């Protein structure tokens, strides 16, 4: 369960 | 489905500290990276920064490192942002968002002036707003502060035919709007209309039903 | 800061035909882990933004497929085959490749239509309103084009000046029109001293100025 089919930016944190 | 739930408009002190919260819905909130992000009309859409609610780890923006704290409760599936040591500059919409999803954001507004709630009045249908079968009705909010006030019809169910207009300043500093929505003319006998009202700085919660005038 | 650059910073477009909307980076957007993190939104006037395109060249969930976008490296572009009324709005471009993450100025999307004139209504104060001793009366301009518009209060057939406030909507994204608000606003004392309240409009749908009044009291 991801919040949509692709993220906006690369992980980071 | 998924849905970013932020708090309400804020009214705070220069100087003073605020702390936004965003509730995720629909996904696993400890497993994907919440971002928070600035909108101001003079500098656009501004990055602060990026938190993972599963470990805690935070990555900033240079131009908001100290500025901006983010924070997560794994419990509530709740994201927090506390800004800190406000100025002017810090008067903004403030939105959580992550892989193309938005919250609805939380309007704030640094000022040392008070908060004052709007008086709602009826702008009532008459022969002198009907145009081709329909009557035009409405809503004056006046004199608040500060923005924004919001306004629905009929609990949300009317939408159609709605204008609510960018509030102006008056000269007191204090705003006004008005809401106005075309109707048929020839169910203003069977068919209500209430304005609802809400300033959350002042607590404001108003429902005003909207009739044509009587004599 | 990786900057953003938008172009054109305003599009005006007829309903039916193309627009394309260009960014372009400071240096490439290309990630090491081989995806390129390039956005669109889509933002309305006191609403939050709507991702339409992930990975440069991918439509999120709901998108009609009359928009298109391409790309790679510095250079981007977002593309509708046919403009509707409900595209309009302010696009941003923005990367996710780079620390920290920067949006492009973004491009608003305005709709070009054929001229509409203002339906003008008047609202005379609430009897609520006058008990508090203040009388604002609204004159209303609904769903006319182009945007541009005059408003005068004439008190008894005088011209008012310094008394007044308006605003305009945002293009209405079903008929791609325009509607005005303007409030007068008098103490109760120097509203009861006047009978004929008047709204004059001028507007390019109208051959000449249209004024709506009321008589105060007359009911």
């Amino acid at each position: 369960q991801a919040p949509s089919a692709a993220p906006s930016a690369a992980p980071s944190a | 489905e998924v849905k970013l739930q932020q708090s309400g408009a804020e009214l705070v002190r220069p100087g003073a500290s605020v702390k936004l919260s965003c509730k995720a819905l629909g996904y696993i909130f400890t497993d994907y990276e919440m971002h928070w992000v600035k909108q101001t009309p003079v500098h656009g859409l501004e990055w602060i920064g990026v938190i993972h609610p599963g470990s805690g780890n935070t990555v900033y923006n240079q131009k908001f490192q100290g500025k901006a704290t983010l924070t997560a409760d794994k419990s509530s599936s709740t994201a927090y942002m506390e800004v800190s040591s406000l100025t002017s500059e810090d008067s903004a919409v403030y939105y959580c968002n992550l892989w193309g999803r938005w919250g609805q954001g939380t309007t704030v507004t640094v000022s040392s002036a008070s908060t004052k709630g709007p008086s709602v009045f009826p702008l009532a249908p008459s022969s002198k707003s009907t145009s081709g079968g329909t009557a035009a009705l409405g809503c004056l909010v006046k004199d608040y502060f500060p923005e924004p006030v919001t306004v629905s019809w009929n609990s949300g169910a009317l939408t159609s035919g709605v204008h609510t207009f960018p509030a102006v300043l008056q000269s007191s500093g204090l705003y006004s709007l008005s809401s106005v929505v075309t109707v048929p003319s020839s169910s203003l006998g069977t068919q209500t209309y209430i304005c609802n009202v809400n300033h959350k700085p002042s607590n404001t919660k108003v429902d005003k039903k909207v009739e044509p005038k009587s004599c | 800061d990786v900057v953003m650059t938008q172009t054109p910073v305003t599009l005006s477009v007829n309903i039916g035909q193309p627009a394309s909307i260009s960014c372009k980076s400071g240096q490439s957007l290309l990630h090491s882990d081989g995806k390129t993190y390039l956005n669109w939104l889509l933002q309305r006037p006191g609403q939050s933004p709507k991702r339409l395109i992930y990975l440069v060249s991918d439509l999120d969930s709901g998108v009609p497929d009359r928009f298109t976008s391409s790309g790679s490296g510095t250079d981007f572009t977002l593309e509708i085959s046919r403009v509707e009324a409900e595209d309009l709005g302010v696009y941003y471009c923005w990367q996710g490749t780079h620390l920290p993450h920067t949006f492009g100025g973004g491009t608003k999307l305005e709709i070009k239509r054929t001229v509409a004139a203002p339906s003008v209504f008047i609202f005379p104060p609430s009897d609520e309103q006058l008990k508090s001793g203040t009388a604002s009366v609204v004159c209303l301009l609904n769903n006319f084009y182009p945007r541009e518009a005059k408003v005068q209060w004439k008190v008894d057939n005088a011209l008012q000046s310094g008394n007044s406030q308006e605003s305009v909507t945002e293009q209405d994204s079903k008929d791609s029109t325009y509607s005005l608000s303007s409030t007068l606003t008098l103490s109760k004392a120097d509203y009861e001293k006047h009978k004929v309240y008047a709204c004059e409009v001028t507007h390019q749908g109208l051959s000449s100025p249209v004024t709506k009044s009321f008589n105060r009291g007359e009911c």
